[PDB]
């Protein structure tokens, strides 16, 4: 898009980032894996435990 | 070995949207079929490089 402020911004599409639990039934424990993220973009995009 | 690939069925045929999330019923339980189907296929490719 060419913008009227003088700027070109490519346009990407949104709203889903890759999750996975790791479950163990036995101890009935769990975790997430944010995979192929970075912590910072995780701790960015939530408020305090969305 | 092949990659191995997962997909989010819900996120792939509907896209977010909650007007076609509410349609995708009447088609049995099909996207926890796929993603039972992907998992075991990947579960398989693990044991056989182990």
């Amino acid at each position: 898009y060419y913008s009227d402020d003088g700027n070109y911004y490519c346009v990407r599409p949104c709203v889903s980032v890759p999750l996975s639990v790791v479950y163990d039934k036995t101890t009935n424990s769990h975790a997430t894996i944010f995979g192929s993220v970075a912590c910072e973009h995780i701790t960015t995009m939530l408020h305090q435990f969305s | 070995t092949i990659q191995k690939v997962t997909v989010d069925c819900k996120q792939y045929v509907c896209n977010g949207f909650q007007k076609c999330e509410q349609l995708l019923r009447e088609y049995g339980q099909f996207c926890a079929k796929i993603n039972q189907a992907l998992h075991g296929a990947n579960l398989m490719q693990d044991e056989s490089v182990a």
